């Protein structure tokens, strides 16, 4: 039963780490989107492309 | 307790699960067990001769051991190598029963390492024989007032009978140099002799019915095992149950749309047993584990007040100032049709604040 | 789906009605008031 | 799941009975897929064994017009064990030692097809069957288990039975095919009713591997 | 082994009289174990009285009671009997029905089961 | 089963770590949308014409 | 305590049997030591030893490290025994034959 | 003792991975702060908000 | 276990320390208390 | 555990005869386990011959010596005994008594201790 606990907990921790990395990436994308909304919508920007 | 502190500040908290649900254990097993024909050998009224003993094979049935206890007012029973009590639980792939009638004085000759007329000319028990021997008086049914002579035993033989051997030859035994040639006389005696079973005779001469049981272990699926006891069946209310070994806990309803008749279990996406068919009634009843725990608690900081409100996650508000939200069920807070700024998020655009506790 | 094996899927705080309201308000501001509403009174 | 199965698009051996009377010996290997396109119902029973003689005990299965009988009895097989309206039964000459007995209900252009798969493993003679009315058909059909038998011997060979009609004598134009089983991995598509609707092989072609 | 013993007889008699005691055995055992009777007095230990086999072949009586007590086995109802004659005052005690489960009784020492106490009083 | 929790309790305090991480992810996810959208504190309405 | 050869296998956590149910039960978390040695020379006599007794019948199993010395007549049926042996009325403790 | 060794090693790895993720996030925040210092201080910025 | 503090139940708090261990093992269910009555 | 095995018996014999071997054990082990004998032919590998439980309940014998070798146990000396007959030429080998320290025997691969080699030679 200890081996079963170890295996299941290891799988859980792996999934948690994957979720953490994906959430960090999504947060970076959300920050970029917020910048675009604040600049390209609420005004006119001369930044190229 | 969950936060490991004596003061908790304002905000929602996902508390752990506590309390105890004891429940109880039950076990089921297939309805009806095919009994082995024990009475077809014992309860049968007539028996064969000791030199022509009956040999019967038993297979593909359950062997109940309760009837044998009620067989005679006093019967002598003994197994070689196996204790009496622990015989029921064993599993055997073959068993053989030999039955006959013998004289009471010569019953002890039916044992490994024993000698005598029977042990050498009628039936020899091997020294390393594992199995059982049962014997009981039969003077009531194997004796008549006119001296019944039906049963017979061998008296003369050229060689001692081998273990597990059957000799039924009626040829005249030659006791001298001159041949018999099928003529009775001097040096030529009939090997077959018959006792004199009479009610007035002594217990030593009174007939005794003897049955030996031999356990044979071939490399094949077993066929001789003890009966399986089935307990009751608690339903509806969440209880623990054990079907054929597998576990379950909780309510019992139908999961059947086109459940195949031969199918027994049913698994979800987790490859975990959810649907199980009861061996009795063969109806279908799923599990749906109960004992849900892990409610959420919304509260202001203790430094301020002490009131709390509970939020059950994704549970209808009739399965437990009660309020219903899309996220779950909220208890302890009153809904206000006004609007304010969000203070403690809950979900689906609902926020709670302490003015008592209100949710909007 | 909803195989509640100890795993929850919490719902977002902001329903899509509120998000649609926010986008509509932003559109109205950017149509009827240029870009001044992003830096003070409209 | 990985288990014993018949590979897709495999060569199944065909035996035609018509002045053709073919009852040869076919090795058992591991498992057997036995199919028969049936007309006039001339194929009666199955014969199994290892030495196919009065030497070693064999398995006998018959399905007459009345019921099905399963016995484990040593028999004596002659050159042409078959049947001859079918009242003349010339298949075996003796029956000496019996171990297991059982009796059950009878199992019964192109109109009929009887499909069976036999798997002898772990000392169990598992038999699965199928009966679907109508050369070889082209259509997916799930094959359902029918019986398990705790026999525990070692079948290494088998035969087939026939019921020749005597007129001159003509044999009905029924057909039977035999295929072997190999261990491989399959993917099965269950449906709402818990029924096998489709299945893909995982070792046939690269497209199958990708699927 | 599971043997149940039932004792019958006893009571109050006079010196020099006669009496009949009996024991019946039921259940199952290892073999045809022999049957005997013991006698215990108030304040004293149990004393071997009589022993008989399961086929009426071996008779064993204590030296102090040699030739006086008698024991017999029935032929059709399995009940052993103990015939008593010419009682004296020393016979006033509690008798017990003792069973030993073996074929040959070398000594009376190995006892597996006992019987219900039967009070036998001999007085004027 | 309850007795498995007996070994879980002595196995350590991993559960707290995983729960804390998976709640931090949730609150960050909820804050991202509000940051990217709630940038105007007034709700304007388009004229009917 | 004195025990019948074979029995030794019962004195161990999780074991069952008469001694391990009505006479001496070990907890599952037991720590310690067990010493066992034959004593046929002393505790057994050719003259018969019967001062060693073991309980055979009890209504319920014992908790770990428990002692029972009650000598009441065991009840095996619905009828009371009233302190008298008989059918469904057996003495709870048997004796030990050592030879 | 091997089980204890492995358990403590896993306890170390969990902490190391968490620290790495947090360090990456803080690096991103520091880069943003550096950009803000370079633009909004050492000059005038026309980017809205 | 035991404790002792000088003075309905008192609205307070006080931990209890382990006093005595009895190394016996018997069946123990419903009990009853004892009393002392001064002579008069 | 600390177990010492003392072996006795062996010598030169005629084919088809009988001889004498016995092994005694001393010291202290974890539990009352099985005890067996191991045969080593010259130039061959060491193979088991049989195995008997301590309480003489169940016996295990090799297929090559079944019905020809037997093993029993003492009742007052704690020494295992074995008897044999119909000895053939292949029986000339070295025998060792071994103690298996577990309650239930599964296979003969794991052997705990070994005794001094007892060489037996049979010939004409
Ligand atoms: C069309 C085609 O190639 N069919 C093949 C045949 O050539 C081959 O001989 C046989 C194996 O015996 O398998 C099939
Ligand atoms: C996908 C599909 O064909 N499902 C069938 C449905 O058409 C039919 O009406 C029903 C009858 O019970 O069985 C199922
Ligand atoms: C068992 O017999 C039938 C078959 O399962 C079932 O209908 C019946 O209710 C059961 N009754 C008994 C004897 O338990
Ligand atoms: C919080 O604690 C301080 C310290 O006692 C107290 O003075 C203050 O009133 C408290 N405030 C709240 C939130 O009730
Ligand atoms: C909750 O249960 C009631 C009846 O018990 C039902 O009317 C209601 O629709 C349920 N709520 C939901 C969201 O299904
Ligand atoms: C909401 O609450 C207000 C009071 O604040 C009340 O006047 C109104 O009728 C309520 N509406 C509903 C739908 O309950
Ligand atoms: C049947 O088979 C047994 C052995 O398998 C053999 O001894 C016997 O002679 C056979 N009898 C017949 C009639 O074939
Ligand atoms: C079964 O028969 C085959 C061929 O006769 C033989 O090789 C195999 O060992 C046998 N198996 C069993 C289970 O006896
Ligand atoms: C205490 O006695 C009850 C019966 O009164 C019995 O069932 C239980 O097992 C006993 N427990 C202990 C502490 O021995």
């Amino acid at each position: 039963i200890d081996r079963l606990i170890t295996g299941r907990l290891q799988s859980l921790q792996t999934y948690v780490t994957q979720q953490l990395i994906r959430a960090a990436e999504i947060r970076a994308s959300a920050n970029l989107a917020a910048t675009k909304m604040s600049e390209c919508v609420l005004g006119q920007s001369k930044r190229v492309d | 307790c969950t936060l490991k502190s004596f003061t908790v500040e304002k905000g929602i908290y996902q508390t752990s699960n506590f309390r105890v649900q004891p429940t109880e254990s039950i076990v089921r097993f297939p309805n009806i067990t095919n009994l082995c024909p024990f009475d077809e050998v014992f309860n049968a009224t007539r028996f064969a001769s000791v030199y022509a003993w009956n040999r019967k094979r038993i297979s593909n049935c359950v062997a109940d051991y309760s009837v044998l206890y009620n067989l005679a007012p006093f019967f002598t029973f003994k197994c070689y190598g196996v204790s009496p009590t622990k015989l029921n639980d064993l599993c055997f792939t073959n068993v053989y029963a030999d039955s006959f009638v013998i004289r009471g004085d010569e019953v002890r000759q039916i044992a490994p390492g024993q000698t005598g007329n029977i042990a050498d000319y009628n039936y020899k028990l091997p020294d390393d024989f594992t199995g059982c021997v049962i014997a009981w008086n039969s003077n009531k049914l194997d004796s008549k007032v006119s001296g019944n002579y039906n049963y017979l035993y061998r008296l003369f033989r050229k060689s001692n009978l081998k273990p597990f051997e059957r000799d039924i030859s009626t040829e005249i035994y030659q006791a001298g140099n001159k041949p018999c040639n099928g003529v009775a006389g001097f040096n030529c005696y009939f090997p077959l002799r018959s006792y004199s079973f009479r009610p007035t005779y002594g217990v030593g001469h009174q007939p005794y019915r003897v049955v030996v049981l031999s356990f044979e272990l071939l490399h094949a699926p077993a066929t001789v095992c003890g009966p399986k006891k089935s307990t009751n069946l608690v339903k509806n209310k969440c209880v623990n149950f054990n079907f054929n070994g597998l576990k379950g806990t909780g309510v019992l309803t139908e999961s059947n749309k086109k459940f195949l008749p031969f199918q027994q279990f049913g698994r979800d996406i987790a490859d975990t047993t959810d649907a199980v068919r009861d061996p009795q009634t063969l109806e279908i009843l799923d599990i749906t584990p109960c004992s849900f725990g892990g409610v959420s608690v919304i509260t202001p900081g203790t430094n301020t007040s002490n009131q709390v409100a509970v939020l059950y996650q994704g549970v209808n508000c009739t399965e437990v100032n009660v309020f219903q939200t899309r996220a779950g069920c909220l208890i302890g807070a009153e809904y206000v049709n006004n609007s304010y700024e969000c203070d403690i998020p809950i979900g689906a655009g609902i926020c709670a604040s302490y003015q008592s506790i209100i949710a909007y | 789906a909803q195989k509640f094996k100890g795993l929850t899927v919490l719902p977002p705080l902001l329903t899509d009605e509120m998000i649609a309201q926010y986008t509509s308000a932003l559109l109205a501001g950017t149509i009827t008031s240029g870009w001044t509403f992003g830096a003070g009174p409209a | 799941t990985q288990d014993l199965f018949l590979p897709f698009f495999s060569n199944v051996t065909w035996f035609h009975v018509i002045k053709r009377f073919d009852n040869p010996v076919l090795p058992f290997n591991d498992g057997v897929y036995f199919a028969s396109i049936e007309k006039s119902n001339i194929i009666r029973g199955w014969i199994f064994g290892t030495t196919l003689d009065s030497k070693t005990q064999s398995l006998l299965i018959v399905n007459n017009a009345t019921n099905v009988v399963i016995k484990v009895c040593e028999f004596q097989f002659c050159n042409d064990p078959f049947l001859d309206m079918e009242s003349e039964f010339r298949v075996y000459s003796s029956a000496n030692n019996c171990t297991f007995e059982y009796v059950s209900q009878p199992f019964l252009n192109f109109k009929n097809l009887r499909e069976f798969v036999f798997k002898n493993i772990d000392g169990y003679f598992k038999i699965y069957s199928k009966h679907t009315p109508i050369d070889l058909p082209q259509g997916f059909s799930a094959l359902e288990p029918l019986v398990d038998l705790p026999i525990g011997i070692n079948i290494t060979r088998f035969q087939t039975l026939l019921a020749l009609h005597r007129s001159g004598w003509t044999a009905g134009a029924a057909a039977y095919y035999v295929g072997y089983l190999q261990p491989r991995t399959f993917l099965l598509k269950y449906n709402e009713n818990g029924t096998i609707t489709d299945a893909v092989d995982c070792a046939l072609d690269p497209l199958s591997e990708t699927k | 082994s599971a043997v149940q013993l039932q004792a019958s007889g006893g009571g109050f008699v006079q010196p020099g009289g006669s009496l009949r005691l009996s024991c019946a055995a039921s259940g199952w055992a290892e073999t045809f174990g022999h049957m005997g009777w013991f006698r215990q007095a108030p304040g004293k230990e149990r004393e071997f009285v009589s022993a008989i086999d399961w086929w009426d072949t071996v008779h064993y009586y204590a030296d102090s009671v040699k030739g006086r007590f008698t024991i017999s086995r029935d032929n059709s109802k399995n009940t052993v009997y103990l015939q008593m004659n010419s009682l004296r005052a020393e016979d006033t005690a509690t008798y017990y029905c003792a069973y030993w489960d073996m074929d040959y009784l070398q000594n009376s020492i190995p006892v597996d089961y006992w019987g219900q106490g039967t009070q036998v009083t001999v007085s004027s | 089963s309850t007795e498995c929790s007996n070994l879980l309790l002595q196995y350590g305090s991993f559960c707290t770590q995983l729960k804390r991480a998976l709640t931090g992810i949730a609150v960050e996810q909820d804050k991202n949308t509000q940051e990217v959208f709630a940038q105007v504190k007034q709700i304007y309405k388009t004229p009917p014409i």
